[PDB]
């Protein structure tokens, strides 16, 4: 058990213990059924991975000084040119559209070919860091931790920018300059009567 | 026993080991709201918290309010100190209320998980050192260790008296606060001022002559 | 069946007293199909307060 | 609307309590055709805290009855 | 037992006797549980060591005449210098540097469970080879540690009142004790 998600609470029965990050948190009793719960496992893990990739990218462009994540689609949603690390891209919007389309189609159709193999390893782990069978579980737990964190981070990004219309770097810099003046309360948007 | 109403009969529920053993009991529940024991215990806890907070608040009102009549500690009225302090402040009242809300919600969650299951917060490892003294003192509503820091509980011959004076002073505090707000509506001046007025003349400084409490006259 | 004056719970679906409880007047020790006799205190749609039943149809509750 | 809801819940609750109290006696029809004055007065004066009493009953899950009602043949 | 922390008092049961500096002082009954108490041991000892380092440094700069401890961060909050030798490197540089350094060191401290007295390579001078005088030195160590902690707190309180270097505070009390004291400070007590 990753820990009692709520001190003093009681564990739900349908949650088997040894499981990467099994905190026992499902007070609404969702995964009480095995197929649904396994579906939940795979959804959660791939969500964590994709979330992590998202934050990596957003922070990359933002702090590298190429606008924020909300700035990229501008070049194409209007007249302009795709650019990447300053290297521009001399190809069509619709081209890259269909391209990434067929790419994701192939990759996810592959993911669905086999049933539910979440931890492929072997060729997909050519560095081979799961050869412990216990520290493997350690890394699995740390993985899902990072995943849930990255998900929450992304949601925070979208909420902050839906309120302020600002890059997250700008948001943190504002809170730095004044926390009492740069906050969701001072934002005056997250709460109506403020 | 000591009954709020001599001659009256004791409520069915109110005469049980727990009730007679709770505190401050005088067979007073003519609405019988305690015909259920779980609800009764819950309401005892509620009354405890209310006694405590009301005592705290009435102290915070009277003491600076009394000493503003004294030279030093010149302090504005309590129903205006909100405006005064928010003027002298440094942070927006929104953020202030928000943060204090968070920090109160946390402690309330602790208290509540406890009242749900008494041995809830002694769960090993759930903190680093808390659970040691984070366990009830066998009486829901009297946490131990740091709570009661001066070892006043290790002397049971004073235990009942502490409980009793606590509940008595708490009920008095609630009543005084209600008097405060009522008179601030009726007259509108300082409580100490209403005091001094009724003292300078009892026979005519009173709700009986406010022309409001009893409007038909 | 249960001794006289005992209280049982009618369960015959058709019975006006269905899913209710009534007092057993008596049970025939002989082999008639419905030896149970059950008083009630709420007359049906014809003004009767006692009905007869077989063994199974009732539950002593 | 809030005032009406309060007073209506009051009336309904004191009615329910009278019905229940008189139901467990030796002559329900008689107590229904003729009223016990002391009982009526006691239940009236105690009808005050009816919202609290009702929410407590709910939290104990007592106000609702289990599946033992008279029921037509299909269900 | 280091001694009865309170004459006439009574010892708490959960305190085993032979222990560096076991005075028996826990009237609030905290370490009554073993894992918590061991946590307390390690916390207290590392606190003593870090406190001692702190006073060493503060007194060093102050009496060497390079400003007080409250003076160093000025150069960067608005060039870094050390013993008069300046430092030609970035604030953020030294920040990340000391960051990764402390990360490595404390991650090492946490790698093993609770080894507080490593010795061997970490005691290449080897002064704990007595097993009794070792306990003597342990006790003197924790004494020095609690003292340095109290000393640091005194530093911060004195300077929060006076805004002055501790050398200045003691010099003022020297010049006049009756006029340079927390009471004459008029800040530590309101009605003064
Ligand atoms: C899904 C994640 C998750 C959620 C929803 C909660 C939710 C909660 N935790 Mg838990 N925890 C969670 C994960 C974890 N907790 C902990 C460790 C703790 C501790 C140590 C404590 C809590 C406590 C709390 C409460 C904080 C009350 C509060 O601030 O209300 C904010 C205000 C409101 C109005 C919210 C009302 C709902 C709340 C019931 C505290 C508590 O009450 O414990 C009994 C507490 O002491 N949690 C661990 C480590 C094993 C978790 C791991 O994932
Ligand atoms: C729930 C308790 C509570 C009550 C009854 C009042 C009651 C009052 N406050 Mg106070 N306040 C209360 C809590 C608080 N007030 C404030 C902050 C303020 C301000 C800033 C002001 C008041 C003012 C008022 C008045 C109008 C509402 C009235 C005297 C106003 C006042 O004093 O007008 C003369 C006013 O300006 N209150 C804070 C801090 C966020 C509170 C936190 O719980
Ligand atoms: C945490 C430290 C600590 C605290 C809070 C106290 C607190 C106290 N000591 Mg103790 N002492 C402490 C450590 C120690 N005391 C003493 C030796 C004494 C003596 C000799 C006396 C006190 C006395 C006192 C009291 C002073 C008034 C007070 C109850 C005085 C007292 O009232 O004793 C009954 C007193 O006479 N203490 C020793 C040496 C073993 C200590 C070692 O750490
Ligand atoms: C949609 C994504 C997703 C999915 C499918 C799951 C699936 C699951 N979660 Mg949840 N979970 C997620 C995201 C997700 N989680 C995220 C992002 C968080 C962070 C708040 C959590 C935090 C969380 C905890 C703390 C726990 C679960 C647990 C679980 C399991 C039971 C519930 C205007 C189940 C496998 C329980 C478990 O055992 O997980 C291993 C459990 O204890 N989840
Ligand atoms: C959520 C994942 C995600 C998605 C959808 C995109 C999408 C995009 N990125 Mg990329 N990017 C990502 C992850 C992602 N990126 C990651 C993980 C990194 C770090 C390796 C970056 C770092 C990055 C940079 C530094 C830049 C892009 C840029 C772009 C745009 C052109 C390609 C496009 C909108 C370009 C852009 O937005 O130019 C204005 C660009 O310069 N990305
Ligand atoms: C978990 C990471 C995280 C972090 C580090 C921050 C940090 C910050 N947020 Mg928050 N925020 C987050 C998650 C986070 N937020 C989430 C999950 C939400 C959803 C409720 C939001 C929604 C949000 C809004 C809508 C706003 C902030 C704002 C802020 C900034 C002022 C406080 C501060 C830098 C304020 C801001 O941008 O201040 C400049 C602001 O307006 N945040
Ligand atoms: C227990 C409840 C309580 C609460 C909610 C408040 C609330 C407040 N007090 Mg405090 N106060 C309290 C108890 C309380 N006080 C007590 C017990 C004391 C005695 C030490 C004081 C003595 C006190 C003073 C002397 C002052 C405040 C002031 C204030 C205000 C700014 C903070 C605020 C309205 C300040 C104020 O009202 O400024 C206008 C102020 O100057 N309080
Ligand atoms: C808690 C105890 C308490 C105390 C010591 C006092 C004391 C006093 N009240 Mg009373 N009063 C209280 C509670 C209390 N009140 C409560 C709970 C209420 C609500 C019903 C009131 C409502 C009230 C009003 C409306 C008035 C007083 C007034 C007074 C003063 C004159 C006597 C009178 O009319 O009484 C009653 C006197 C100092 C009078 C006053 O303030 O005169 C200036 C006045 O007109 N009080
Ligand atoms: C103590 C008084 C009392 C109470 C608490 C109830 C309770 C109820 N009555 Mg009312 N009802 C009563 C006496 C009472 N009735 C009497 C004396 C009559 C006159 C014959 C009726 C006739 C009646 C009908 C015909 C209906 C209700 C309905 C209801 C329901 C909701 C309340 C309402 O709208 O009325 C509930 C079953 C309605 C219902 O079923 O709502 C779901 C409904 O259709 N009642």
């Amino acid at each position: 058990k990753a820990g009692n998600w709520l001190p003093g609470s009681d564990a739900p029965a349908w949650l088997p213990d040894d499981l990467p990050g099994n905190y026992g948190f499902d007070p609404l009793s969702l995964g009480k059924e095995p197929a649904s719960l396994k579906r939940f496992t795979e959804s959660e893990v791939i969500h964590g991975r994709w979330a992590m990739l998202g934050v990596a990218g957003s922070l990359a462009v933002e702090l590298l000084g190429y606008g924020n994540w909300y700035d990229a689609p501008l070049w194409a949603v209007n007249g302009g040119k795709a650019t990447w690390f300053g290297i521009e891209v001399p190809f069509d919007l619709n081209a890259l559209l269909a391209f990434e389309f067929v790419a994701m189609a192939a990759a996810e159709g592959q993911r669905g070919d086999a049933g539910g193999v979440v931890y492929p390893g072997g060729a997909f782990d050519p560095l081979g860091f799961a050869k412990d069978s216990s520290k493997s579980g350690e890394l699995k737990l740390k993985e899902i931790k990072n995943g849930r964190l990255a998900m929450v981070a992304f949601l925070g990004f979208v909420a902050q920018h839906a309120a302020t219309g600002k890059g997250p770097i700008a948001a943190l810099g504002e809170h730095l300059a004044n926390p009492w003046g740069a906050n969701f309360a001072t934002n005056g948007i997250s709460v109506p009567f403020f | 026993r000591q009954s709020w109403l001599p001659g009256s009969q004791i409520p069915a529920h109110l005469d049980t080991p727990a009730a007679q053993a709770l505190a401050g009991n005088f067979g007073f529940d003519p609405l019988g709201l305690g015909k259920d024991p779980v609800a009764l215990r819950w309401y005892q806890q509620a009354e405890l918290i209310h006694c405590r907070t009301a005592m705290a608040g009435v102290a915070g009102i009277l003491i600076p309010g009394l000493l503003t009549k004294a030279g030093a500690l010149n302090v504005p009225e309590w129903y205006d100190a909100g405006k005064v302090a928010i003027e002298n402040s440094f942070a927006p009242w929104g953020s202030l209320l928000a943060v204090q809300l968070f920090l109160c919600g946390f402690v309330e969650a602790k208290r509540w998980q406890d009242i749900r299951k008494p041995g809830s917060q002694g769960e090993p490892g759930s903190f680093l050192g808390f659970e040691a003294s984070l366990k009830g003192t066998s009486e829901l509503g009297y946490p131990g260790g740091p709570f009661d820091p001066l070892g006043l509980s290790k002397e049971a011959d004073k235990w009942a008296d502490w409980k009793l004076k606590e509940v008595k002073n708490g009920r008095l505090a609630m009543l005084a606060f209600l008097g405060f707000v009522a008179q601030k509506y009726a007259t509108g001046a300082g409580p100490v001022d209403n005091l001094a007025a009724h003292l300078k003349d009892p026979w005519h400084v009173n709700y009986a002559t406010n022309g409001v409490s009893l409007p038909f006259l | 069946g249960p001794k006289r004056g005992s209280l049982v719970k009618i369960l015959r679906p058709e019975s006006y007293w269905f899913n209710q409880v009534g007092k057993v007047v008596s049970v025939d020790q002989s082999g008639v199909r419905y030896p149970v006799v059950v008083r009630f205190e709420n007359q049906n749609y014809a003004g009767v307060t006692t009905n007869n039943y077989a063994l199974d149809e009732v539950v002593a509750a | 609307t809030f005032g009406f809801l309060y007073v209506a819940g009051y009336i309904g609750y004191v009615g329910r309590q009278y019905l229940i109290a008189v139901k467990g006696e030796a002559k329900p029809t008689d107590k229904e055709i003729i009223i016990d004055v002391p009982l009526a007065t006691k239940l009236a004066w105690q009808g005050a805290g009816w919202p609290l009493a009702a929410v407590q009953e709910l939290q104990r899950g007592t106000l609702l009855e289990k599946e033992e009602n008279i029921t037509v043949s299909p269900r």
